[PDB]
């Protein structure tokens, strides 16, 4: 019928839905350990600066113009790599927080999607329509992007008149602007680190003039 | 010749969405996340006395 059509698009927005719900907590974990990553290699590269910084400090006492510019040289990269290390600290606390606000709204939907569509795959009304949700009972995205978040729950809105489909495409629009936000803050904790490297390798090419301890 | 009228289930989804269901066409729903059905199964049967048995659900 054209009410076959219907609920074949009807049933692929379901689909489509689902399968970024499945892959959001996926999604979330590996810019957790990202962030968790970057901010590790920050604090190691504020502890090699610090020590290089020392290695330059207790070198100088005594020493040259041209070897005291060098301690404090040292002295000001231990110190941003410092700076650059509290910088990830912030940054991966809000990659927490983003993936915590994405963990519950994928919590609020996915078993919702995923029972419409089992319900689909037993009394579907053509067996094209029961195939497709069978084939979607575990797939998962490929990939979720603010953009597929918000056209998908758009898509959903425009095919379903119900309620639950209008509260659903609001509560997207709110975790495609979350999803944005964890990406903008895993970037600023991986460029924290790489800011912390850059500066424990100044410290430590300053310092590499005195004797270790 | 029985038919129905799209079923009306606050705090719920059912599927599949059309304006018009013709007896025996069944639909399946789903509640919010905090709400549960009335009866253990998510079915409904168009019938000469509505869907049966009825979608409701509860906090």
């Amino acid at each position: 019928n054209d009410n076959l059509e219907a609920e074949l698009e009807q049933t692929k927005a379901l689909c489509e839905v689902a399968k970024q719900l499945r892959k959001l907590p996926l999604l979330t974990e590996e810019r957790r350990f990202e962030a968790v990553g970057a901010l590790e290699e920050s604090k190691k590269a504020a502890k090699e600066g610090k020590k290089a910084a020392k290695r330059a400090e207790a070198g100088a006492v005594g020493g040259t113009s041209e070897q005291q510019q060098a301690a404090k040289r040292a002295r000001e990269a231990a110190t941003v790599a410092y700076e650059a290390s509290v910088r990830a600290e912030a940054a991966a606390m809000e990659v927490k927080r983003f993936a915590r606000a994405l963990d519950s709204f994928e919590s609020e939907y996915e078993s919702v999607f995923s029972g419409l569509l089992r319900g689909a795959a037993e009394h579907g009304g053509n067996e094209t329509i029961k195939q497709l949700a069978k084939e979607c009972a575990t797939a998962v995205a490929d990939d979720v992007t603010p953009e597929a978040l918000t056209r998908a729950a758009h898509n959903l809105r425009g095919l379903y008149m119900q309620d639950f489909a209008e509260e659903y495409l609001q509560e997207a629009n709110e975790a495609a602007n979350k999803l944005e936000e964890l990406q903008k803050a895993t970037a600023e904790t991986v460029r924290a680190a790489d800011a912390a490297d850059d500066a424990k390798s100044e410290a430590q090419e300053e310092a590499a003039q005195f004797p270790e301890i | 010749e029985i038919t129905c009228d799209p079923p009306r289930i606050p705090n719920g989804v059912y599927r599949p969405e059309l304006s018009k269901y013709r007896g025996q066409d069944k639909i399946t729903y789903e509640c919010k996340k905090g709400f549960f059905p009335e009866i253990r199964g998510t079915d409904a049967t168009c019938t000469r006395d509505g869907w049966v048995p009825v979608p409701r659900c509860a906090w």
